[PDB]
């Protein structure tokens, strides 16, 4: 947030509101809406944006991901997901156990095939449930069993 | 002209409904104006709208019954209205462009397939497989298990029972209708048990009891039991009694392959499992045939793939091997590229879907 | 039945047995090839021996297995050398299978040798037996009289010989037949060939036929000369009015050189005449003099302003602060557009006093496209604001150089130093902000005035400017050189142009050096792939702004496969929203000759989550739509209009308001809600601004011009892309980015007229055709061919398209040349008795003339 | 002929859009899992 | 004059291809668009 005063002058000069989504006021909707027309005063309309150098952007686009493992991505969490395998084995079964029940529960109850069930989209909810879910724990256990051993000699 | 040849064949499929198995005309007059009605240009340029409205499905089950003890009754070589329809079959496909042509061009080579398997070579049928192998999508439900019909019965006479495999299957799980789930499925039922014949397993009577007949049950349980207990006595009597079922079917060859698979199959059902055989324990097993044939015997059952074992001349034993082992480096990674080559047929699913 | 018994001779001796045998074995080949196809090693190595002299026989046999195994390229080759079993005459599938297999193959094969060499057709390296078929092709399609057929396979086979000699022969001329034939072979090489050598060629040579004037057709040859902008096939069309002299043939054609031509082309054949002599007649043709007087007095005789939804627009609130005024004053100078009315300025006192600087320099300038096109009393208006005449304030003096600009573009040549000296005079220092105001007015007024000609002056006096650095007057200076820059252009510009982008870093001089970077390449297509190059690998977004402008306006026209795929790829690595919305904006100018595939181009580009994506493909649609047909580009612009977002809302209307130009009344049934929004959302305060401001401009552009003139891009007037039309809706393309750039949207609009002058003097009489349509002309938003006469063929609105329903009768004292022409910026039609009882009434043009 | 020619042309520019397709199809995932990030 | 004929015939199989890839990215950029 900014503030910036205009009382007396200001005008006769070039087109403020016109740059970024101003000329504004439907309903009394704007920013925090405790504000309408005044605002501080006048409506000075901020606007915020952002320009950096080819040396700056080239910083921040390799720099952050999510942590620092970088350089070598091999050996740093090679044993520490390896090591939580054998628990992940065991509790990714539990994720499927749960997956048909509700599938099976899902078409044994419906013998109309209309709605008065306010169904609207019952299937691709539980169907992503069962899909996505088992897209998360099978890629994650063959991208990274690639790099898992790499040993050759 | 594309508008009048096509209203004069609507009033000509409806003679051709007759003409088959219906109303035969004369046998002699008739095949000689069938083809007099066809030849002239009713194939044209391949202008627009043009299939489904030649013979095709009409006339698979009619030339038959002229040529067998109608116009020749074995008077001459071959028919002469066959032998012109050998010219116009194959020059149907030789004038085709390859563009829109899906079920037409596999409802020819049905012809000269089944021409060989009655009277006729089948090693020429082996060239024009590469030719009749195309993506057809125009092919209807009751034709596709046809068309993987004949190219599992062809893998037969060539000693192949692992690419007939794949045919055979999608084979009995095509074709609805009453009339092809009774003749038809019976018929390549038949067939798909002849595959297991040639493997060696013969699985027992399951699905295959309520599915067909007591007519096709009889030689199979008969054939079941001879392969497995190795008893070529009891083989051979089955075909004495059985051969009128056999010749019909062109499922006699199986006194020559399927006979050898009797000594093969027997070899996994009694226990081979110590180490150690005498020679004189092999003679007294499976009767008296294994007496006679004993080194020569084991010799091509090892290279054919059937067991593994040695013999020993010195001390008149064989040792043999029951194939068991325990994973530890590279025999559990034999499987593994064949599981993912098992889920390469299930990963066109999401093209189809 | 088995060629067992043939193939077991083939390997024995003997060869006279051979003879027979081989002969027994063709026939059979159609049938058992199959079993052939084993047999194939040893019918090929039986072939090379020189003591066999049946290899005659085995090239057919071998030819057949090859035939059904679905290779068809190996029986070509063993075919042709023998010599014998290739022919032309026998018709069968298999015989004309390997007559019609040479065809593509020798398109192949001769488009990978045509770059090293263009007239290798001449030579050896096609192989002999494949020219041969190429040969005997022609000749078979010229015993069949079809002359498609012929040419067709001729211009795919990149050979100069056939098509002229197969085209020439055929000439009987029914005289309409073979004028006909010559326009496919120039319609089928510019939009089909990349190649600008090859289609020269056909352009070229398709000049001769009509050289000798069998009845010829000039129309043709005009767009020729427009395509190419060759000085020898220009000055040859003077050559021949030069020996054969016709007062109603040397004007008629000098009357589509000055319209059809740009302004490049225009300089050309005014010099060059006098060093061969010239016409004094023709002097004034190529000057535009009546064609400015023609825009303004056609307005004058036919004229509905419909103030009526006008004032109940500007009538619905006077707040808005100065975005008010500037909205309906861009709506202003649309309608009043060659009117030359002051009534919003005269009869209105307190809607003008209101105004701020840039509000009333918007007003002020908006009478030079109300005045635009009078060549006279259009700096009379100005007068007051003059240099030296002073001004009431130096904010709005600046607004009368740009309005000057705006009616004397291209005709500026004197307006140009008129406006030089002011430019050098403020180049030493300016201090205040106004000091630019005055400045930048001039800038953009050179800049448009000298529009089409090059000029080292105006690029040098432009660059001091732009040295200053300066936020408002040296933002004109980067679009006022692009403007003289037009064209090939010079490289010189293109280093230093790009250079001072990188050096100093500003946003609206960079844009103006993009937008100029693009002005500077036109028509370069390949050859502007090293400045492409330069922005798309840098990573300001700035540069990579104006990148997919330089694309499209170098590849406008004939399209491009890799620079299509260049600006689709920007529009989806890049997640600027602004870079997305100019990337497929460029796409319309590339399709302007096609526009079958501009809405499903967009139609997966209007759903997306980003708001910005439906922004672009709203306008990109509507480029080329607008004076074209396709009703269907509506219903992608429907959505667009419930769309929350205000600048959606304002990409559609705008959009629709150039589309359906002469669309109402029934033929699209859109505008009950369409014309119904722009006063609804005007009326109601609850909407935002960009949502009632895009009505307010979307209402000004169906009245522009008095609803009677038109937007015309590439039609049947000019025949080419109009330079002045393309570069308008570039400008047209910006926002709120700097201030509104609508003013420039005046050189894309030309009237709609028949009139036929006479074939000596000027006169512009008025008559009637007579002839039944759909009414077009009575068709305006208010408050079959029959061959029956008309009320009134002269003027009023008309329509390009719906005119080729309306014929032209003999009975009158005119006689027709091409039976209806159909452009209504060339007309003049042939008279052949001048002075007659016609009923001729003089316009207002002939005061000044 | 004008009219069959016309049609070769119009299925040709539908292969770079077939291709085209693919592309914005692998770069919307990329931008549909920074929004899931952002939930 | 085969070809003229041949290349009509064959590029009507390409626009089963155009059909699998537009019902394809309907149903999914639409998702995004909700999100």
């Amino acid at each position: 947030d900014a503030f910036r005063l205009i009382d007396t002058g200001a005008l006769i000069n070039n087109l403020e509101p016109r740059q970024t989504t101003s000329n504004t006021g439907l309903l009394n909707k704007a920013n925090i809406q405790a504000l309408i027309h005044g605002l501080n005063r006048h409506y000075y309309s901020l606007n915020i944006d952002y320009h950096k150098t080819a040396k700056e952007t080239k910083m921040l686009m390799n720099l952050h991901k999510e942590q620092w493992q970088s350089g070598l991505k091999m050996y740093d969490y090679e044993e520490k997901e390896e090591s939580n395998l054998a628990a992940t084995k065991s509790m990714v079964k539990i994720a499927e156990q749960y997956s048909k029940r509700i599938e099976e529960e899902k078409e044994l109850t419906e013998e109309e095939l209309k709605t008065r069930y306010v169904g609207r989209q019952d299937p691709k909810k539980h169907l992503s449930e069962t899909a996505d879910e088992t897209l998360e724990n099978n890629i994650v256990s063959v991208l990274t069993a690639g790099v898992n051993s790499v040993a050759i000699k | 002209k594309t508008i009048e040849v096509t209203a004069e064949i609507n009033c000509f499929m409806h003679l051709l409904v007759q003409l088959f198995l219906w109303d035969s005309k004369e046998l002699e007059q008739l095949v000689e104006f069938n083809r007099k009605v066809v030849i002239p240009n009713l194939l044209c340029y391949y202008n627009l709208r043009s299939l489904n409205l030649i013979n095709a499905k009409l006339w698979f089950y009619i030339y038959l019954s002229h040529e067998t003890l109608a116009r020749s009754s074995e008077e001459i070589n071959s028919d002469n209205q066959n032998i012109i329809l050998r010219s116009t079959m194959m020059k149907f496909l030789k004038i085709a462009s390859l563009k829109h042509d899906n079920e037409t061009k596999a409802m020819l080579i049905n012809l000269i397939l089944r021409d060989f398997l009655n009277n006729g070579e089948v090693d020429s049928a082996s060239d024009f497989i590469s030719k009749l192998e195309y993506p057809h999508t125009d092919v209807s439900s009751s034709l596709e298990a046809r068309y993987f019909f004949y190219l599992s019965k062809i893998n037969a006479i060539q000693l192949d029972y692992s690419t007939a495999n794949e045919y055979i299957i999608a084979a009995i799980r095509k074709a609805p209708h009453n009339s092809k789930s009774l003749g038809f499925l019976q018929q390549s039922n038949k067939l798909h048990c002849c595959i297991q014949l040639l493997m060696g397993d013969i699985p027992e009577l399951s699905f295959f009891h309520q599915s067909n007949m007591q007519k096709s049950l009889l030689p199979y349980y008969h054939l079941t039991k001879a392969v497995k207990l190795g008893d070529l006595k009891k083989f051979t009597s089955t075909i004495t009694k059985y051969k009128q079922l056999l010749l019909k079917d062109d499922t006699y060859q199986l006194c020559v392959r399927l006979r050898s698979n009797v000594i093969k199959t027997g070899i996994r059902i009694i226990s081979l499992t110590y180490k150690k055989i005498s020679l004189r324990d092999i003679c007294l097993k499976l009767n008296l045939d294994s007496e006679q044939t004993v080194e020569y015997m084991v010799s091509r059952a090892i290279r054919d793939g059937v067991i593994e074992a040695k013999i020993n001349h010195e001390d008149g034993f064989i040792e043999t091997t029951e194939l068991l082992n325990i994973y530890d480096s590279e025999d559990p990674q034999q499987v593994f590229d064949e599981r993912i080559k098992f889920a390469n047929q299930l990963h066109d699913e999401y093209l189809v879907s | 039945t088995t060629a067992a018994p043939l193939l077991a001779l083939l390997r024995e001796n003997q060869d006279s047995v051979k003879t027979y045998a081989l002969e027994s074995i063709n026939n059979v080949v159609d049938q058992l090839w199959s079993e052939i196809s084993n047999e194939l090693p040893d019918i090929e190595a039986l072939y090379d021996d020189d003591t066999f002299s049946d290899r005659e026989m085995a090239a057919l046999i071998a030819s057949k297995v090859y035939y059904n195994l679905g290779e068809y390229e190996s029986a070509v080759k063993y075919a042709l050398a023998a010599k014998d079993r290739f022919d032309i005459d026998e018709k069968s599938q298999f015989v004309e299978t390997i007559v019609s297999k040479s065809i593509e193959m020798y398109v192949q094969e001769a488009s990978k040798q045509y770059t090293k060499d263009e007239q290798f057709y001449t030579k050896d390296i096609i192989d002999p037996k494949l020219t041969s078929i190429f040969e005997r092709m022609i000749e078979k399609c010229l015993k069949a009289s079809e002359l498609k057929l012929a040419l067709g396979i001729a211009l795919e086979g990149y050979r100069l010989d056939i098509i002229e000699s197969a085209l020439k022969s055929k000439l009987d001329q029914s005289t309409s037949e073979n004028v006909k034939i010559i326009n496919y072979l120039l319609t089928l090489a510019i939009t089909t060939v990349t190649n600008s050598k090859f289609r020269s060629s056909i352009l070229r040579k398709s000049f001769d036929f009509l050289m000798n004037m069998p009845n010829c057709d000039y129309l043709t040859l005009n767009k020729v000369v427009v395509n190419l902008n060759d000085a020898g096939l220009a000055l040859q069309l003077f050559k021949k009015l030069k020996e054969e002299n016709d007062e109603g043939l040397s004007a008629q054609i000098a009357f589509d050189l000055v319209s059809s031509a740009s302004q490049q082309l225009l300089e050309i054949l005014v010099t060059e005449l006098t060093a061969q002599g010239y016409d004094p007649a023709l002097l004034n043709i190529l000057s535009g003099l009546p064609t400015c007087d023609y825009y303004n007095t056609f307005l004058l005789n036919n004229k509905n302003i419909d103030i009526g939804l006008l004032n109940k627009s500007k009538s619905s609130l006077d707040g808005k602060f100065s975005l008010f005024h500037t909205a309906v004053s861009v709506a202003n100078g649309f309608m009043h557009a060659g009117t030359t009315d002051n009534s919003f300025i005269k009869a209105n006192l307190p809607w003008l006093g209101k105004a701020q600087n840039w509000a009333k320099f918007t007003a002020t300038a908006s009478l030079g496209v109300i005045h635009k096109g009078n060549l006279l009393e259009g700096k009379k208006v100005m007068a007051p604001y003059l240099p030296g005449s002073r001004a009431s304030s130096r904010f709005i003096k600046g607004g009368s150089l740009y309005g000057l600009g705006l009616i004397y573009a291209g005709f500026g040549r004197d307006t140009t130093d008129y406006l030089k000296n002011i430019i050098v005079e403020n180049s030493g220092t300016s201090g205040d902000e106004d000091v630019d105001v005055l400045l930048h007015g001039a800038s953009l007024g050179i800049g448009l005035a000298a529009m089409g000609s090059a000029n080292i002056e105006v690029y040098e006096a432009l660059k001091e400017v732009l040295y200053n650095d300066s936020a408002t007057s040296g933002e004109a200076a980067a679009l006022g050189m692009g403007l003289c820059m037009l064209g090939t252009g010079k490289p010189e510009a293109i280093h230093d142009m790009f250079t001072y982008s990188q050096e100093t870093q500003h946003g609206n001089i960079t844009r103006g050096l993009a937008v100029g970077l693009a002005l500077i390449n036109y028509g370069r297509q390949e050859l502007a792939d090293d400045l492409i190059t330069k922005m798309l690998a840098s990573d300001e977004s700035l540069l990579r702004y104006g990148g997919a402008f330089t694309i499209a306006l170098a590849y406008a026209g004939t399209g491009n496969n890799s620079a299509v795929k260049r600006l689709l790829h920007v529009a989806v690595s890049d997640s600027n929203d602004d870079v997305r919305r100019a990337a497929v904006i460029a796409l319309g100018f590339v399709l302007l000759r096609d526009y079958t595939t501009v809405p499903r181009i967009v139609q997966l580009l209007s759903k997306s989550h980003n708001a910005h994506v439906r922004c672009g493909t709203a306008f990109a649609l509507g480029i080329a739509c607008a004076g074209k047909g396709l009703q269907s580009a509506i219903d992608v612009l429907d959505p667009l209009t419930k769309d929350p977002v205000d600048f959606v809302r304002q990409a559609a209307m705008i959009a629709l308001s150039m589309i359906l130009i002469q669309q109402t009344e029934k033929l699209n049934p859109q505008v009950a809600d369409i014309n119904k929004n722009f006063l609804s959302v005007i009326t109601n305060k609850h909407q935002e601004g960009l949502a009632k401001f895009g009505a307010c401009v979307a209402q000004g552009i169906m009245n522009a011009g008095g609803r009677n003139v038109t937007i015309q891009l590439e039609n049947a007037d000019t025949g080419t892309l109009d330079t002045k039309s393309v570069v308008g809706l570039v400008m047209f393309s910006q926002f709120w980015y700097w201030f509104p750039l609508a003013h420039f949207l005046s050189l894309s609009f030309t009237p709609t007229t028949v009139i036929g002058i006479r074939g000596s003097d000027q006169a512009i009489p008025k008559f009637q055709m007579n002839c039944y349509a759909k009414e077009d002309a009575f068709s305006y938003p208010r408050m079959k061919y029959s061959s029956k006469p008309y009320k009134v063929d002269n003027m009023t609105r008309i329509l390009p398209q719906q005119s080729r329903y309306i014929s032209f009768i003999k009975d009158d004292r005119f006689v027709p040349v091409r039976k209806f022409k159909g452009n209504n910026g060339v007309v003049v039609l042939r008279d052949r008795e001048p002075k007659e009882p016609v009923a001729l009434i003089e316009t207002v043009r002939q005061m000044k003339d | 002929y004008f009219k069959l020619k016309k049609l070769e042309k119009e299925y040709e520019l539908l292969t770079l859009q077939e291709d085209y397709i693919k592309d914005e199809q692998r770069h919307l995932k990329r931008e549909l899992k920074r929004a899931q990030e952002e939930v | 004059e085969q070809k003229i004929q041949e290349t009509e015939l064959k590029i009507r199989s390409k626009t089963e291809n155009v059909r699998r890839l537009e019902a394809q990215r309907n149903a999914l950029n639409d998702k995004v668009r909700f999100i």
